[PDB]
């Protein structure tokens, strides 16, 4: 934390954030959403971090360098040390990323070793080489160097998340998949595990050993399991969290911003909802079906007339604003509702639906105040603009995850953040052998689009590779986009260090601090 | 990341 001169701190620096629901895992390498996100960053650290705007900055290491964007060479800081007061070295980088492409540890992030495009990556994937033939290597404790099959000038954009962060071998070794007890837990970030209670807390504490422990300010946070949005808000009022969960009640919304506009925080954030089909479970393996969907959704109702809180109605998986961006847009989105339905209806009648016999699916979604009163406020659009009927099913985080990597659903609501600001960060989870792909949607036009942008050496026709992407993702209807998300939260108004820049929202709980109040 |  840089505290600015003239706070004044207060004694206990302690800090409660709300974490939407129960994490699926301590470890690094089995995890996929953002609440296994922001507690990973306070625990473990890799070679680069966010600094509070967002930009990547120096973490384990110091500095770098590449040699033609293909040859990545990481100086590590000589004194980055896990919480044990063993040293953080090259070797433990190269033990985790071979064992983040092992598919033996079934990562969901397996592929963003992919997406990076380390060398012999797609092998050890498919199980043809080992995972100790990853392009990646020791030149000494304190030097790390990653050699790529293409130049990929974004590379190190990539290294801030909680998937290429390292994992200390002799507890991993020791307790497999009790490595993450508290009694057994070794971490390198700036606050160690003091507490894990299911469904009930997880409580951090300072990591003394941590290189920049000097810096940092807090030193007790308390991650909370709460997902209901109603409920958050009612303790942040009553005065038990400080930080909210950033999804919102559709409940007290308007209300807030009335009565507490300064603790009310809305800022950019590169995320898109949207309604996920199962591209492989017939019916949704037919266009007209997924396009039907696609199109009788009305989006100002939802956005502007349901939520309300600051969303842009989206009309495509990537975020328009995301940094090399240029989208088309496509020309149903320019229609009028009442052209779109009836191009629904029309194309739902080809698939063989009629009133007679409706279409009728099922709509999963995690267990939540505000994507409760979404679903059914969409189950209800479908059911009067295409007369489908609809059954809605939730589901504990955890659970649901599982759900769709499993491909036991049909249609799920859905949200991407991006883990990097490139249209990759987006695209990449689309592709037919992505780790993240649950949408089951396997598209060999669309893979060759992903593959070329590597070929290029120019950003103008990688932009238009990225839009002529989006455009057959839109095309084949894989998804149902319905929002690009405002990251929208409350903070105490003692609560420094948090400037809402970074649309990655990558908060480190130790840039923050408390004031006196 | 998988926003919940
Ligand atoms: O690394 U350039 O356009
Ligand atoms: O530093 U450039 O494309
Ligand atoms: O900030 U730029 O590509
Ligand atoms: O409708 U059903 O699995
Ligand atoms: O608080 U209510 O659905």
């Amino acid at each position: 934390a840089d505290v600015p001169a003239g706070v004044q701190l207060a004694d206990k620096q302690t800090l409660v954030r709300n974490n939407g629901s129960e994490v699926q895992s301590l470890d690094p390498h089995k995890i996929e959403g953002v609440p296994e996100s922001n507690v990973s960053r306070d625990l473990f650290e890799g070679l680069l971090i966010s600094d509070v705007e967002g930009h990547p900055s120096p973490g384990v290491a110091e500095k770098w360098e590449n040699k033609d964007f293909k040859v990545w060479t990481f100086h590590l800081r000589e004194n980055a040390k896990w919480s044990d007061g063993t040293p953080v070295t090259a070797h433990d980088f190269v033990y985790s990323w071979q064992r983040l492409a092992d598919p033996n540890t079934a990562s969901p992030y397996a592929s963003y070793l992919q997406y990076g495009h380390i060398a012999n990556i797609d092998d050890i994937i498919a199980g043809k080489k080992p995972a100790t033939d990853l392009g990646v290597k020791a030149l000494d404790d304190h030097t790390f160097e990653v050699t790529l099959s293409e130049p990929v000038p974004y590379f190190y954009k990539l290294l801030v998340h909680p998937s290429v962060s390292p994992v200390p071998k002799s507890a991993v070794e020791k307790f497999g998949d009790k490595w993450t007890q508290p009694a057994n837990i070794v971490t390198n970030g700036a606050y160690k595990l003091k507490n894990w209670v299911v469904n009930e807390r997880i409580v951090l504490e300072r990591n003394p050993q941590y290189w920049d422990n000097a810096k940092t300010v807090i030193n007790q946070v308390t991650y909370l399991p709460i997902s209901s949005e109603v409920t958050d808000v009612n303790r942040y009022r009553s005065g038990e969290i400080d930080m909210t969960y950033n999804n919102m009640p559709i409940e007290l919304f308007q209300k807030l911003k009335k009565e507490i506009p300064n603790e009310v925080r809305v800022d950019p954030y590169l995320c898109t909802y949207y309604y996920e089909i199962n591209n492989q479970k017939a019916p949704f393996n037919d266009v007209r079906v997924r396009t039907a969907l696609k199109l009788a959704l009305d989006r100002d109702i939802i956005v502007n007339k349901v939520k309300n809180q600051g969303d842009l109605p989206a009309y495509s998986y990537t975020p328009p604003y995301t940094d090399g961006a240029k989208l088309v847009e496509p020309e149903w989105f320019k229609w009028s509702q009442q052209k779109r339905n009836e191009e629904a209806k029309k194309l739902l009648a080809e698939a063989g639906f009629t009133a007679d016999k409706p279409l009728t699916f099922d709509l999963l979604y995690n267990t939540s105040d505000l994507h409760k009163k979404l679903a059914i406020a969409v189950a209800s659009i479908w059911k009067k603009n295409l007369g489908v009927n609809v059954n809605l099913e939730n589901q504990e985080w955890k659970t649901f995850l599982d759900t769709r990597h499993q491909g036991t659903f049909d249609v799920a609501r859905a949200g991407w953040c991006a883990d990097y600001n490139e249209p990759t960060s987006f695209l990449n989870t689309m592709l037919s052998d992505s780790s993240n792909n649950t949408a089951h949607y396997k598209s060999p036009a669309f893979d060759k689009l992903i593959a070329d942008t590597l070929k290029v050496a120019d950003d103008t026709q990688r932009s238009e590779l990225y839009a002529k992407a989006e455009q057959q993702l839109d095309k084949d209807s894989a998804i149902v986009p319905v929002y690009y998300y405002v990251n929208a939260r409350l903070v105490k108004p003692w609560v420094g260090g948090y400037t809402g820049k970074d649309p990655l929202d990558n908060i480190y709980v130790k840039n923050l601090y408390i004031i006196k109040h | 990341k998988k926003k919940a």
